[PDB]
RNA sequence: GAUGGGGAAGCUCCGUUUCAAAGGCCUGAUUUUAUGCAGGCCACCAUCGAAAGGGAAUCCGGUUAAGAUUCCGGAACCUGG
RNA sequence: GCUUGUGACGGCCCGUGAAAAUCCACAGGAAGGAAUAGUUUUCAUGCCAGGUCGUACUGAUAACCGCAGCAGGUCUCCAAG
RNA sequence: UUGACAUUGUGAAGUACUUAUUCAAUGAAGCGGAGCUGGACCACGUUCUAGCAUUCAAGGUCCCAUUCGGGGCUGAUCCGGGUU
């Protein structure tokens, strides 16, 4: 129910020691007026919140889920 | 026979007056020290609207001399009070519209309304739109004042009685035809259920004691005695004369 | 144009309730629904809400004032014995 | 026949400092590059010091003598002027627009009035400037 | 006759009407004569005393409400206070008026 | 000295609130006080 | 066409039985009851509403923060600037007037 | 519609703040035990009376032979602590 | 365009069109408070708990009342071309 | 409704008093008498303004035994306990 736009804060909710699971979706979407790019959405379970970070670059995005905490459940789609 | 119309008023089941949306009793502060030695200022608030009084009300708060708050008082507004108009109320008060005097302050010929009866029962005189009292007299070694009543009527009242200087504003209401019956329906729906009514001679003997016959007419003297008993005084009661 | 000869405001009783009787409610009409100038900020813009509460538009003042009019002959003599009456108390 | 001067003593009309006294150290009456209006820069009482009384022991009368000051430029129209007056010699040269846009100098400047404030105060004189006015 | 006395400065003197703009000449010392109409609240009326006496201002009380000013003066609309800059080719100041 | 100042208040008629005063002439007594003092009397 | 029904078991069109029509991700059409709106706060003295307050049911004010509720100036969240302004005006010159 | 009071042979009647000594929440004082004792605050003085008036807070999808804004999944909110 | 909500206005009254619980703000300045240390749970996040009773169905030319599966009577919301 | 008796007492002369009884108000606040101060028997803190007015009250003075404060008088005249 809530949006993040920065990576940096993103990882401190990982290891906020009420957070145990995770998901991540790929959205494949159309752009302005290009060809078709994967989107991915990171979405943090907390005790009240849900917290989602969508970012559209697939270079980015793989660092991030390797980053992940080994100690998160990660639910893949 | 039964009983008739106006014996069952005073039962006061359908009768008594309807005051979901009046504004409250309207009445003088209280006789206190401050009043019976000097004055106290209050101010005006509001001058507003009260349901089955044609007479507007001036809602004016005073200070409470004996504790830290305000007190609020519900007058009877006279004309030319406005709203943010000090008043001031004691036996020292100015002779201006709108301040609350004892009647033995005030020179001969004042106009006053709200004038008390007894000192210390908070107004009883003049209280209807456009009605007035007129001081016409004194008597300083009997503490007595003489006063002329909207009735025309002479009363000799306490010099320590208070009053408010002015007219009760709203004058001229009755004036105006109210043209139909549904002006004086919602007149009415205000004040009690006294509206419409029957005339004694349309109806049945057992229903009043015009009632009956082969026409249409009263059949006696309409004229009462004083003397008469519940149930006879219909009519025109201890009548010193008739006609035009 | 002008759309009436005589009944004025009047006109939307129609017919009914006799003319002369009309011709009474006619004028005090036309002073209760009239605008009148402001004593506190000298504007054209004093109406009234109920009978004998008289407002001014600008700088929001309330007068209590007579049934139709603002104020009334009889409160307009009070005004002058109280005045005259006041002067002979204090010189 | 001028009376906006460099000692005059006003109160604030609007501004999160409305009913404060306030005291004029320096005008600027034909406008500036920014504030294109008649404007001063004054100095004020924030928090006034509260009532002492003679039972307040030695401790509690230093606490409740304490003053909060600010700086801030004003306009001339959100400004009363009063009759009283006030010398500011003492930190005129604190009070200025460089003092201003700074926001190490807004600080340095208020310490310095702080100090006058509280030992103009002391020894009771200009008690009407630090009554804190009612209403 | 103030209203003569008044009409002549309008054509050779310098004059301000209006609260804001005679407040603002008190404040700049150009005024020399401020004249406030009867019915002007007596809350606005006593801070322009207290401004005169500051600036060291003769006050003139008009005899008439705002719509009496206005004409006076040779307008079509109110006027609540009256400041004189400069008196032309008048004696107003000098006079009770 | 230079610290406290002299406020006398005003106790007048439509001054300060009045202080706190002895009122014990005008205390409303219970019931079986008045009738033993008025039975005296 | 979609035709809605009430979701409570009040049947009347009370002020608290107020209702909307939404759309469902569902693609139905399905009523939506409302909360009656809320009143700004008016000045103490003008009456006027007053600028830089939160416009809410009266037990939603105890919801919100401080900073929803106030304007930071004396009287901030009961008498409008005008006002507080006539107040300050007033009360430095009645009392020099007292003085002299 | 109780109480305080006044009626009535009595069943009961009047009246609702009334000719009444009408009641309790902030904490200080005590480290014998739990609340005696010290300033002040407040005097408003039963209770009943609305499934359409006032009112703290939830939504979507799915699910049964018959239940759901109540169950299941997901996502929120309020109050008290 | 239809239904409905809402805003700024205008007309009307000898009619001017509820109350209380409850929540918040301000005025006030009693106390409580720092330098090797304290305070804010009206900022964010985290922990626990939320009792009792109603909840099926008809709502009418057959589930209500009229002796009945009676052409009568019985309050209201949604409204396509 | 009118008269008589009871409730029903106190003083004077050819109406007077108070205590019974009756009416009214106030969360029974300033009553009665005297004494100061002023004026000529009366007054004895408040009238341009829709502000403000509360912590046994500041100050003065006398005590505690100094510590963060407490206690009298005065400020705010005495007398009678008849709430008016
Ligand atoms: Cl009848
Ligand atoms: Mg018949
Ligand atoms: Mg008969
Ligand atoms: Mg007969
Ligand atoms: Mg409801
Ligand atoms: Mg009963
Ligand atoms: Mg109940
Ligand atoms: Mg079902
Ligand atoms: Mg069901
Ligand atoms: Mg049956
Ligand atoms: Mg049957
Ligand atoms: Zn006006
Ligand atoms: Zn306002």
């Amino acid at each position: 129910a809530r949006e993040i736009t920065d990576i940096k804060q993103f990882l401190e909710l990982t290891r906020r020691a009420d957070v145990k699971t995770a998901t991540v979706k790929i959205n494949k979407k159309l752009n302005k007026a290009g060809k078709p790019f994967r989107q991915t959405k990171f979405k943090v379970r907390g005790s009240s919140s849900l917290y989602t970070l969508v970012i559209n670059d697939a270079g980015k995005a793989k660092k991030l889920i390797q980053s992940l905490p080994p100690t998160l459940k990660v639910n893949r789609l | 026979g039964r009983v008739i119309r106006n014996q069952r008023k005073g039962a006061g089941s359908i009768f008594t007056s309807h005051t979901r949306l009046r504004q409250g009793a309207a009445k003088l502060r209280t006789l206190d020290y401050a009043e019976r030695h000097g004055y106290i200022r209050g101010i005006v608030k509001q001058i507003v609207h009260d349901s089955g009084r044609g007479a507007p009300l001036a809602k004016v708060v005073f200070r409470d001399p004996y504790k830290y708050r305000l007190r609020e008082e519900i007058f009877i507004a006279n004309e030319g009070v406005h709203t943010g108009q000090f008043i001031y109320a004691g036996k020292k008060a100015s002779l201006n519209v709108g301040n609350v005097l004892p009647l033995g302050s005030v020179p001969e010929g004042t106009i006053v309304s709200n004038v008390e009866e007894k000192p210390g029962d908070r107004g009883a005189l003049a209280r209807a739109s456009g009605n007035y009292v007129i001081i016409i007299g004194h008597n300083p070694d009997e503490n007595k004042t003489r006063v002329r009543l909207p009735s025309g009527a002479k009363k000799v009242i306490s010099s320590d009685a208070r009053g408010v200087i002015g007219v009760i504003a709203g004058g001229g209401r009755v004036d105006k035809p109210l043209l139909k019956a549904g002006r004086a329906f919602h007149k009415y729906r205000l004040k009690r259920n006294s509206w419409p009514k029957t005339r004694g001679v349309a109806m049945n003997p057992v229903d009043h004691p015009h009632g009956g016959g082969n026409h249409q007419h009263i059949g006696k003297a309409s004229t009462i005695s004083r003397g008469a008993v519940s149930g006879q005084k219909a009519g025109l009661i201890a009548a010193r004369r008739t006609g035009l | 144009a002008k759309r009436t000869k005589k009944v004025g405001i009047t006109g939307k009783y129609g017919v009914r309730y006799g003319s002369s009787l009309r011709r009474q409610v006619k004028k005090l009409e036309i002073q209760q629904h009239a605008r009148y100038d402001c004593s506190f900020c000298g504007k054209k813009t004093v109406k009234r809400g109920a009978a004998g509460i008289w407002t001014c538009s600008c700088c929001k003042k309330t007068v209590a004032g007579g049934a139709y009019t603002v104020s009334t002959a009889a409160a307009a003599t009070v005004r002058s014995t109280i005045r005259r009456l006041r002067e002979m108390v204090e010189a | 026949a001028k009376f906006l001067k460099a000692g005059k003593v006003a109160v604030v009309v609007r501004g999160r400092y409305a009913g404060k006294k306030v005291v004029i150290v320096k005008p600027h009456d034909e406008g500036s590059k920014s504030h294109p209006f008649g404007h001063a820069l004054v100095a004020g009482i924030e928090r006034y010091p509260l009532k002492v009384t003679k039972k307040h022991g030695a401790k509690k009368v230093a606490k409740r003598t304490k003053i909060k000051p600010f700086i801030k430029v004003v306009n001339y129209n959100h400004l009363l002027p009063t009759r009283y007056t006030l010398d500011v010699e003492a930190f005129k040269s604190v009070v200025s627009t460089e003092t201003f846009e700074q926001p190490s100098q807004r600080e340095e400047a208020k310490k310095v009035v702080k100090k006058a404030f509280e030992e103009r105060h002391q020894a009771g004189k200009n008690q009407w400037f630090f009554s804190k006015l009612r209403f | 006759s103030i209203n003569q006395k008044l009409a002549l400065v309008i054509k050779s003197g310098k004059y301000t009407l209006g609260y804001k703009s005679t407040v603002k000449s008190l404040r700049q010392g150009k005024s020399k004569l401020i004249i406030i109409a009867a019915n002007t609240p007596v809350l606005r009326k006593s801070e322009l005393e207290y401004y005169a006496m500051l600036s060291k201002t003769k006050v003139y009380y008009f005899q008439g409400g705002n719509n009496e000013l206005g004409t006076a003066v040779g307008k079509l609309f109110r006027v609540g206070v009256v400041s004189i800059l400069e008196a032309g080719d008048s004696d107003i100041l000098t006079t009770l008026a | 000295n230079p610290l406290t100042h002299s406020t006398p208040k005003n106790f007048g008629i439509g001054q300060a609130v009045q202080p706190k005063r002895n009122l014990s002439r005008y205390v409303k007594w219970p019931e079986y006080v008045r009738v033993q003092r008025q039975k005296k009397i | 066409a979609q035709r809605v029904t009430f979701r409570r078991r009040n049947p009347y069109n009370t002020r608290s039985n107020k209702i909307k029509v939404v759309k469902t991700p569902g693609g139905i059409l399905r009523a939506q009851h409302v909360k009656k709106l809320a009143t700004r706060p008016k000045c103490g003295d003008c009456g006027s509403a007053l600028q830089g307050i939160s416009t809410l049911r009266p037990r939603q004010y105890a919801t919100v923060s401080k900073t929803h509720k106030t304007v930071s100036r004396a009287y901030g969240g009961s008498r409008c600037a005008n006002c507080v302004k006539e107040r300050i005006i007033r009360a430095f010159l009645i009392e020099e007037q007292k003085i002299v």
